[PDB]
């Protein structure tokens, strides 16, 4: 169940000759030497990407129905699920009377990217996407509203859909 | 002038020399870009531990109320030019920590942030491509054509 | 994705665009609703 | 013996940290939260509420955001009795409104009365 | 009530009643409650001024040898009169067992110290009064370890809010790091998710 | 006033107080302190520069998010002052060069652009503007800055009839040209001077009074059209001054009774008209009002001169204390 | 009202530990004044340290002055050794706040404060 | 079908404005005002209606899993047609 | 395993051990980057009889501590429990 670790004339000369010739130290650089030689990993950014997965938590994204109609219905799961209270909902009925948005924002500075809104919405509506390089250069550019959102998912949706039915079986 | 601007723009954008200042999860990453996977050595990036010899400083982790005069007075000792790169959520906005009594809601508080990288950690792959933006950013600089103009 | 083509949609983008921070294209927040509380616009005609 | 006598009122506004202006112009309140009319559930009027009033909260220059100024505005603590929050309530120097809890009043409920046969309480429709 | 429910160990719960009767019976100066939880752990409540004295007899009987410290903890319930409440938890590794010493205090009354007992409480209780205020008597180096230098205030009691009541930015007028008064930009949304109805009939308080 | 406008909130970083500025020039000193006074209120700022973005930089951290709005803008194109002044409410003016360069002369610096600022503004329906000016402003002075200046101010008032224009007479700090040029031209040698500057008189005044000053002329609808003259409460000679200077850097005084640094490709570090200015004597205006009628508080130099030079003193002398120099004699 | 003493008996002693507190802290403001470099003189520290003596006045219970004497040993000791920054010690001496209003007129025209 | 306000300024689908007096449209110069163009109620507006032979229909959105929770309109009016209460299509009867 | 067997030969001496034999780098080996789609196995309570949730709830089913000694013969002396068993060395690998 458990060990010892550290509990141990040719022997003596041996050890002096290690001593005054270094027979350690020639094979520690005869390890040197050999990861010398060998394929670097290096992989070629940003003309390679790194591996990923269908699952990654990426950059926020409103969906769409294949009809055109927005998919977020106003229920507030996501800023109640939500543990960093980045995402800010105000709703109203609209004008063919179904339950919609007006207002909602996404702090990226404040979301900590657990996909819990992913999850936790019952239309599929925001989706944590694949995107990762949204880096910017101003910090309000790092506070998305509806639009913004909107927008990241007509361009993401090519994709987005692709990974949620590769995905989807396992939830 | 605007070809001497194009050369020495193209010498400060080819060796950034960042520095070792990490806090937080966000540093380990920084490890991990650093690995041999992705090789910021390999940009002309070489870490460099004194603030007089560095470029660029990469604020990994959250700044605390006890950490603002220490990062206030780093970024201070760097010789001109200098540019700060915000990391992760805790040094853009607070992030996980935004409402607490002892965080600093975003680092641009204490020192002007050039760079907003976004993640919790941010890929490194994505910290590679906030420092290929932040070099695109020093390409495009106009000092000396501004000088000739002014 | 020569072989394996994405399903084609009334709303997907035409044409993709890269990163637009730090030009006049990028983008920039505001709010999306309108105004809460409605002020009470004097009359024009005069108290006489 | 090891002990001493101290016949004074407990006041430890001067060890809690607070600034002086969170706490002569604030006005707590101490009371028994009413139940919700939309559900039927009395669990959430057992135990008394200490909160205080409302500062301003106006919208913020970028999307409207609710900014506040006051700290306090979420503080809400819970007490198991009334004399306890008075106690606390006057231990950090806080000048407290007191609102008793309203108990109701034991009906005499009758399934017979819908079908009495000299009254004015039979139904008209079930 | 097999497969998704915890199993229940009686021989345990009676070896730790046991051993509370035990403890209760040797010292009856200062232990006034003995209690087991239904996940079969002990607890000891205490007076405060019999604090040292129950403790090493915990570190040092034959019967007991609780030779480790893991945690020292205060809890602020202001509903009673002595709204701290500081909770010991020691580790015996002849035996293979865990037990927790539970005691009260009120911000202005001292607790006699641990570090005598056990020197890991030498931070643990120190970071007590960085965190509650509780004064700890007889400390060695007694200081703040967590909070900032010219912080006020003990910010985990319940009644100190959530965002603090100063924060910092830089300041190109003096070329220092400032406080001012707190001003969100976004208020910290409060939300009520207690259910209104009731919880669990096994806990059922009785009335007024 | 419109609702967005509408002043709100304990005066914090955060809040709003219903102030939308175009500060023109702001990259300088003056602007920089105003930028930085005006971003802790929570006031709507709007900065055009002329020079790199990253000069502008350490403008960023003073304003909460979108409170400052960093805008492209020329000299000589109305177009961008339009842009820049279409929404603001009040306009200061604050641009202003001490030496000639290749394009800009001190007439295109002090009468043009003050000038199409005013008119652009008037134009645009800007309700406050201020402009500053010198308070030594002659049309008939020896330099061609106090001249430029009287013409500036001149076209101000008479394109812009409601413009507070406010002349600071020698304004000091942390990053400024003043004191520092005194402490600097001990460089060059044994300190050269005229006279030995015991004919001069000069009332030196606290950039952070100016600041505040400003700020309550932005405020104060009382202030419109007036001519305000922002005066240090202190007189002090020019001998007696650089002898304070020279006493508070723990630096030993040998002085002796300019164009020469002024045609290097960088920044000049003393010009002719450097030399006139420093010889000018400070006007006295008892009949304009000043910075006691704005409820500020005049900082005197025995407090703030060991502020500004702290930093040319070397490490022998760097663990003095405030109270151990004797002061300037006062006339 | 039976309560245990930490360090005071009275209040005697409690004035005496005060007292105490007061002579260490006018010992040791001139030397943060220089080994900080604080750009203020040695009579606003010492009268800033006599204005908090003074708004710490009005408390008759033992135990809290002898809490208030033990916050300020802790104070002490965190000023003596150089623990604390600039801007540490520069925090009491409020330099970037507005002067708030008081009169109720202009309380009334800034806003809704009681 | 974005409207344009004589501001300038192009319309959300939220119908929020910001007036020709609003100080914040200075926001927006130097840069854009980033809206989205495909408008939700102008593409379902075009999507036609269904007849279905029973009295009630079900309506999971399609994909099955993909979609909302699956409800159940009734059709027996004769007036108005059922129109899902998520996905917004709508249904009707052929008599 | 681009390289030259003289190469690869150098790498083994210098090493010490076959290094072509575990490679550090990944390959055609693994398994692929698109999978066919899983059919998810059911839980044990999802069933359709004698499946009512009041006999096999477990939040219902705790306890309040049980009070042994409350403040409102010769018992033999107790401990918390048996003394834990001395550890038996491991005859795998036990460095002796
Ligand atoms: N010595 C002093 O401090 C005194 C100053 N004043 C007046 O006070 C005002 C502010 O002073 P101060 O802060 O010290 O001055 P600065 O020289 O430090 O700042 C001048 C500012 O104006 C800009 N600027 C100058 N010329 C032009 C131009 N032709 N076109 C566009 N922008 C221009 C500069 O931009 P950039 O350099 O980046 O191109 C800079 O931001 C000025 O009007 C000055 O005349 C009055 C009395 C004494
Ligand atoms: S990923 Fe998590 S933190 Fe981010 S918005 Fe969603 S729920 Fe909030
Ligand atoms: S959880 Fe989904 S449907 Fe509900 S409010 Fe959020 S995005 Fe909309
Ligand atoms: S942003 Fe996330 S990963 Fe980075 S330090 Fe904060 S909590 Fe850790
Ligand atoms: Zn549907």
């Amino acid at each position: 169940t458990y060990k010892y670790v550290n509990l141990r004339m040719k022997s003596v000369t041996d050890r002096a000759a290690q001593t005054l010739l270094w027979t350690e130290l020639i094979r520690g650089l005869g390890m040197t030497l050999s990861y010398l030689f060998r394929e670097p990993a290096t992989i070629n950014y940003p003309f390679e990407k790194g591996p990923l997965s269908p699952r990654f938590r990426g950059e926020h994204a409103l969906r769409r129905y294949p009809s055109g109609e927005e998919r977020c219905i106003a229920c507030k799961l996501c800023e109640a699920v939500c543990p960093a209270q980045a995402i800010t909902i105000e709703a109203e009925p609209r004008a063919d009377g179904s339950r919609r948005t007006t207002r909602y924002d996404i702090d990226m500075t404040k979301c900590i990217y657990c996909g819990f809104c992913q999850e936790a919405c019952p239309v599929d509506a925001i989706v944590e996407g694949p995107n990762f390089e949204f880096s910017t250069e101003t910090h309000e550019e790092l506070l998305y509203n509806k639009e913004k959102l909107l927008n990241n998912g007509d361009k993401w949706e090519a994709e987005i859909a692709a990974n949620i039915q590769a995905d989807y079986l396992y939830r | 002038v605007a070809k001497l601007d194009d050369l020495i723009n193209w010498a400060r954008r080819s060796s950034l020399w960042p520095m070792t200042f990490g806090l937080a999860c966000c540093a380990v990453e920084m490890m991990h870009m650093a690995a041999p996977r992705y090789d910021m050595d390999r940009f002309g990036v070489v870490f460099r531990a004194s603030p007089r010899q560095s470029d660029v400083m990469i604020v990994a982790g959250t700044l605390t109320n006890k950490m603002a005069p220490a990062l206030r007075k780093v970024y201070d000792q760097m010789p001109e030019p200098r540019y700060v790169v915000s990391m992760g959520s805790c040094a853009n906005g607070g992030g996980y920590y935004h409402y607490s009594y002892s965080v600093v809601r975003g680092c641009d508080r204490i020192v002007p942030v050039d760079i907003y990288v976004p993640g919790c950690p941010p890929t490194a792959e994505a910290l590679l491509y906030g420092i290929l933006q932040l070099q695109k950013k020093i390409k495009r600089e106009k000092r000396l054509r501004i000088w000739y103009r002014r | 994705p020569t072989v394996k083509p994405p399903t084609a949609r009334k709303f997907i983008w035409t044409n993709h665009k890269f990163n637009l921070s730090g030009t006049p294209q990028q983008y920039v927040p505001y709010s999306t609703t309108r105004k809460k509380i409605q002020e009470w616009v004097p009359p024009s005609t005069p108290y006489k | 013996t090891q002990l001493i006598t101290v016949d004074e009122k407990l006041d430890i506004t001067t060890l809690t940290g607070v600034p002086e202006e969170h706490i002569k112009t604030r006005k707590a309140r101490i009371f028994v939260p009413a139940r919700n009319n939309m559900q039927s559930g009395v669990n959430n009027t057992k135990k008394w509420k200490m909160e205080f009033d409302t500062r301003e909260r106006w919208e913020n220059p970028l999307m409207g955001w609710a900014s506040t100024a006051d700290p306090l505005s979420n503080l809400v603590l819970t007490f198991s009795t009334k004399e306890d929050a008075i106690a606390f309530a006057e231990k950090n120097g806080w000048s407290y409104d007191v609102e008793e809890r309203k108990v109701p009043k034991p009906k005499s409920k009758s399934y017979g009365a819908n079908f009495s046969w000299n009254k004015r309480t039979r139904v008209s429709t079930k | 009530t097999r497969p998704t429910v915890r199993p229940r160990n009686d021989v345990a719960h009676k070896q730790l009643s046991a051993f509370g009767e035990y403890v209760a019976e040797i010292l009856p100066k200062y232990v006034q409650q003995v209690q087991v939880s239904c996940f079969s752990e002990l607890e000891i409540c205490i007076h405060p001024d019999g604090v040292i004295p129950v403790l090493t007899f915990l570190r040092d009987h034959s019967n007991a040898q609780f030779k480790s410290l893991a945690d020292l903890t205060a809890v602020d319930i202001p509903t009673r009169q002595n709204r701290f409440e500081i909770v010991y938890n020691l580790l015996s590794l002849r035996f293979n067992s865990r037990i927790r010493v539970k005691t009260y205090t009120d911000e202005l009354t001292p607790v006699e110290s641990s570090v005598s007992v056990y020197k890991a409480a030498n931070w643990y209780e120190r970071e007590i009064w960085d965190m509650f205020g509780v004064f700890f008597a007889n400390h060695p180096d007694l200081r703040r370890i967590l909070t900032d230098y010219g912080f006020e205030g003990h910010p985990f009691r319940k009644d100190f809010p959530l965002s603090g009541y100063v924060e910092l930015r830089y300041d190109d007028e003096v070329k220092r790091v400032v406080a001012e008064p707190v001003e969100l930009a976004q208020e910290f949304r409060k939300f009520d998710l207690n259910s209104p109805w009731e919880a669990f009939p096994a806990y059922r308080q009785p009335p007024e | 006033l419109h609702h967005a406008v509408i002043p709100h909130g304990k005066g914090g970083r955060s809040s709003v107080s219903g102030i939308v500025a175009t500060v023109f020039g702001a990259t300088g000193f003056l602007g920089r302190y105003l930028v930085n006074h005006l971003g802790r209120m929570g006031s709507q700022v709007i900065v055009p520069y002329r020079c790199e973005p990253y000069d502008t930089m350490h403008l960023r951290p003073m304003g909460d998010l979108g409170q400052i709005i960093f805008m492209d803008w020329n000299g000589r194109d109305k177009d961008s002052i339009r842009r820049a002044v279409e929404h603001s409410n009040v306009v200061i003016n604050l641009v202003g060069r001490e030496w000639e360069t290749k394009n800009f002369d001190f007439e295109d610096v002090f009468v043009k652009i003050p000038q199409a600022i005013a008119q652009v503004s008037k134009e645009a329906g800007v309700e406050k503007f201020i402009h500053i000016s010198h308070l030594n402003a002659d049309i008939k002075s020896s330099s061609k800055y106090l001249r430029n200046k009287a013409v500036g101010e001149k076209e101000v008032r008479e394109t812009f009839p409601e413009a507070t224009i406010i002349k600071p007479a020698d304004i000091f700090g942390r990053e400024d040209r003043f004191l520092n040029y005194f402490a600097n031209i001990r460089w060059f040698g044994g300190v050269p001077l005229i006279s030995l500057g015991k004919k001069t008189v000069k009332q030196p005044v606290y950039i952070v009074d100016v600041t505040k000053g400003i700020i309550n002329a932005i405020k104060d609808p009382d202030a419109r059209g007036k001519t305000f003259a922002f005066v240090g409460p202190n007189r002090y000679l020019l001998f007696d001054l650089v002898q304070y200077v020279f006493a508070v850097a723990h630096r030993p005084f040998l002085p002796y009774p300019g164009r020469l640094f002024e045609i290097s490709p960088f920044e000049p570090w003393t010009t002719r008209d450097k030399v006139e200015r420093i010889h000018t004597t400070d006007r006295t205006l008892p009949h304009l009002p000043g910075l006691e009628d704005l409820g500020v508080q005049a900082t005197p130099l025995e407090l703030k001169a060991i502020e500004v030079l702290r930093r040319h003193r070397t490490y022998r002398w760097l663990s003095s204390e405030i109270e151990d120099v004797q002061p300037a004699k006062t006339v | 009202t039976s309560v245990k003493p930490i360090f005071s008996r009275d209040m005697n002693e409690a004035k005496r530990r005060v007292r105490e507190l007061y002579r260490a802290w006018y010992r040791e403001v001139p030397n943060t004044v220089h080994l900080f470099q604080l750009d203020i003189s040695v009579k606003q520290g010492r009268d800033k340290v006599r204005e908090m003596f003074k708004k710490n006045a009005h408390v008759t219970d033992p135990r809290v002055v002898d809490l208030l004497v033990i916050k300020g040993k802790m104070e002490l000791e965190e000023t003596i050794n150089v623990w604390k920054q600039r801007t540490h010690v520069m925090r009491f001496f409020h330099e970037t706040e507005a002067p708030r209003p008081k009169d109720f007129l202009s309380k009334f025209y800034v806003g809704h404060d009681p | 079908g974005v409207r344009t306000s004589p501001t300038g300024e192009k319309v959300t689908h939220t119908g929020q404005v910001y007036d020709d007096e609003d100080y914040r449209r200075v926001r927006f110069v130097g840069r854009q005002k980033e809206v989205n163009e495909n408008f939700a109620i102008d593409l379902i507006a075009e999507q036609p209606v269904s007849q279905v032979g029973s009295r009630v229909i079900s309506c999971d959105g399609g994909g099955g899993a993909l979609g909302h929770p699956r409800v159940y309109i009734n059709l027996d009016k004769e007036t108005k047609t059922g129109t899902c209460g998520y996905c917004g299509l709508q249904f009707r009867q052929q008599h | 395993a681009s390289a030259t067997r003289l190469i690869q030969g150098l790498r083994n001496w210098a090493s010490g051990r076959d290094l072509q034999a575990k490679l550090q780098l990944r390959y055609q080996e693994i398994s692929k980057r698109t999978q066919p789609p899983p059919k998810l196995p059911v839980g044990p309570s999802h069933r359709l009889s004698n499946n009512y949730y009041c006999a096999r709830d477990g939040r219902r089913e705790a306890m309040p501590p049980s009070i042994v000694m409350s403040s409102q013969s010769e018992k033999k002396a107790v401990s918390p429990a048996p003394p834990i068993k001395r550890w038996e060395l491991s005859q795998d690998e036990p460095y002796l």
